[PDB]
Formats: C-alpha cells, structure tokens, sequence
C-alpha cells in the first residue's frame, strides 16, 4: 500500500493493554514467592519445610 | 552485613620505619609541635 | 545489634540478595538525563 | 590512640615522675594502628583522583 501526501496510520486495540499488564504480572509474581519463602523459612529455620 | 560475609572469609615496614623517628621527636616536645601546627 | 545481626545471619544473606536483585533492577529501569531541572 | 593508652599505662601515672611507660603507650598505639589510618588516606585520596 502507498500513501497519499499528508497521510498516516497507526494501530491500536486492546492488545495494547494486555501485553503490558501480562508483562507487569510476570515482575510481581516471582518476587511474591520470594517475599512468602523468606517467611516460610523463618518459620522452620528450615530450607527442606518451606 | 560486613561482620558476617567477613567471618565467611613491604610497605607497612617502610611507614612504620618513617614514622618511628618522626613521632618520638614530636612527642619530646609537643609545645613546639603545636606552636609550628599554628603557624 | 551486631551480635543479634550474626546469630541469624542465613536471613541476613537472604535479604542481601533480594535487595540486590532488586537494585539491579531498579538500576537497569532507571531514566536518565544530563542535568537536574533548574527552571 | 585512646585504646592503646587505656590498656597498659593505667598504673603508672599514680607514682609522680612517670613518663617512660606513657611514651611506649602512645608508641604501641602509633605501630599497630598505622596501616588502617594509611589505608584510609590511601582510598579516600584513590576514590576521587580519577
């Protein structure tokens, strides 16, 4: 396709969206683990429990 | 955090022979040690 | 609160090490710029 | 300075006319304690010369 002079085109969508809130989903849920492990083992002073 | 990473795991003869001369002369007289520090 | 810090130093390297995966997140997420906003 | 001359020469003073110990105090206090007041000078002048 050509454009014409004084012509553009974009894209949007809700895709938009989901590719960056997946993305952030995918920083917090490890450090979640992370958070609840330091407790576990806290809890049993034990690596093997938690 | 040091203390416990630090439990886990030639020169200095040449200051000290430098420095033994020096500090006995100041320490017999420390009045003109201070008087020459204010100058 | 050296000797308290030692006892249980396993928590200590834990919490070392997430706080280092963390800066070095927050390092390679962080802007940057040439000088401070002085308007 | 203050550790060294704490230790040892807390006994002789009493007795007028007692210097010669107060000058090993201070000495036994300048040998031992050279290498981390030249390690100090020597990093802090390394960390701002580049």
């Amino acid at each position: 396709v050509q454009l014409k002079p004084g012509t553009s085109v974009a894209f949007s969508g809700q895709f938009e969206l989901l590719e960056r809130a997946n993305h952030k989903l995918k920083l917090m849920v490890p450090m979640t683990l992370m958070i609840i492990f330091v407790l576990l083992y806290l809890a049993f002073r034990r690596v093997g429990e938690a | 955090v040091i203390p416990i990473l630090m439990g886990y795991w030639p020169l200095n003869r040449f200051l000290i022979r430098v420095y033994h001369p020096l500090l006995l002369k100041v320490l017999h007289w420390p009045k003109t040690t201070l008087l020459v520090a204010a100058l | 609160i050296i000797r308290r810090s030692v006892a249980n130093r396993f928590l200590v390297l834990m919490g070392a090490l997430f706080l280092s995966i963390w800066g070095t997140w927050t390092i390679i997420n962080t802007p940057v710029d040439a000088l401070p906003d002085l308007s | 300075l203050r550790h060294a001359i704490e230790a040892v020469p807390s006994l002789n003073n009493p007795q007028t006319f007692s210097e010669q110990k107060l000058d090993e105090a201070l000495y036994h206090g300048a040998v031992l304690r050279v290498r981390p007041k030249a390690m100090t000078v020597a990093v802090i002048i390394a960390g701002l010369l580049p």
